[PDB]
């Protein structure tokens, strides 16, 4: 702290780009091309 | 030979007696055809084991094939009777690794061999391919569709 101090960095918004990731993020990874899985029969025996 | 090997589909025991019992008389060679036919004490031992290759000719092709065919159908699809039958595959159910299906109950047989412990493939190949066809059928018709609109 001798002549020396952080500064404040948010994460601000690119509503370019902010929404854009989110279809990206979500709608990629909500089954991804979201028809696909909508195992199984082994998590019986494992879960119980 | 070969043809007898490649698929092998059926066979018939004299259509065999034909094509290699006229190499028995027919003569380029004439030595090997004797030693492994022409030959009695020996060679119609190699006669029996011909005999083993066309009823396993069959038992092969039909270990890969016919489920639900009756008996009496199946002894004449063999070319060999029931009673042949019995023998001819008993002397290959000694071999004891192939699991097969039959029945009597007044002379019917039936097959489905596993008796199907199956309700898991069922769902994994009917659903996951299914449904990743349906998938790629957006990416790949889509895709044609948007060809066929570009070439319009």
């Amino acid at each position: 702290n001798r002549h020396y101090y952080s500064i404040t960095i948010n994460y601000r918004k690119n509503e370019l780009e902010q929404k854009m990731l989110l279809n990206l993020h979500k709608k990629s990874w909500m089954e991804g091309l979201t028809l696909q899985d909508y195992v199984v029969k082994e998590m019986l025996e494992l879960a119980k | 030979l070969l043809k007898l090997f490649t698929t092998m589909e059926l066979m018939r025991w004299s259509t065999l007696v034909e094509d290699y019992g006229m190499e028995l008389r027919k003569g380029s060679l004439e030595s090997p055809a004797t030693d492994v036919f022409g030959s009695t004490e020996e060679g119609e031992k190699r006669w029996k084991d011909l005999k083993n290759r066309v009823v396993e000719h069959n038992i092969r092709i039909m270990a890969k094939y016919y489920t639900r065919i009756t008996m009496k159908r199946m002894a004449q699809l063999l070319d060999l009777s029931v009673d042949e039958s019995e023998a001819f595959l008993s002397n290959l159910v000694v071999n004891k690794t192939i699991f097969a299906k039959v029945d009597r109950l007044a002379g019917i047989i039936n097959f489905q061999r596993p008796k199907d412990p199956n309700n898991l493939l069922n769902d994994w190949s009917q659903k996951l391919n299914s449904l990743m066809s349906l998938v790629n059928k957006t990416t790949h018709l889509i895709a044609k569709e948007e060809m066929i609109h570009n070439l319009q």
